[PDB]
């Protein structure tokens, strides 16, 4: 209602959990690729 | 002028060759291996 | 300061504000297996 849980709500993660993850630096897992992605490309 | 090319951990990561193609190394990289079994079924999946 | 009367004084707040405290708790760590092959002989059968 008037209270904004805007932020809280799922974009699926929530604004503010996905912001949380793009400020925090981490190298991307590649979990299904990752072997292949650093040989040839 | 210098020929192979170390990173940071040392490892040789990079070649100098007469034929001024500059060659990138990279290591022979394994192939993960695990294996999924299950007891009552008697076989087992290759998991990479 | 306490009163010596039956009478006490009461300190209480006539504003109001709201905070957020933020707490972060850490239930997972990377998982990691090692082949040791790989890693301690650098696939060479005299290591082994």
């Amino acid at each position: 209602g008037d209270f904004n849980l805007t932020l809280l709500e799922p974009v699926a993660r929530s604004a503010i959990e996905d912001l949380l993850f793009d400020k925090v630096t981490i190298a991307d897992p590649g979990y299904m690729q990752g072997y292949d992605d650093c040989m040839q490309q | 002028q210098q020929r192979f090319v170390y990173d940071a951990y040392q490892n040789l990561v990079g070649y100098y060759s007469d034929d001024g193609n500059y060659y990138c190394l990279r290591a022979c990289v394994s192939v993960p291996v695990s294996v999924i079994y299950d007891k009552e079924t008697k076989t087992h999946a290759t998991l990479f | 300061d306490q009163l010596n009367s039956s009478y006490f004084k009461l300190s209480i707040p006539t504003n109001f504000s709201f905070g957020v405290t933020q707490e972060y708790i850490q239930t997972t760590i990377q998982k990691v297996t090692v082949d040791c092959k790989q890693y301690v002989c650098n696939g060479f059968q005299k290591c082994e």
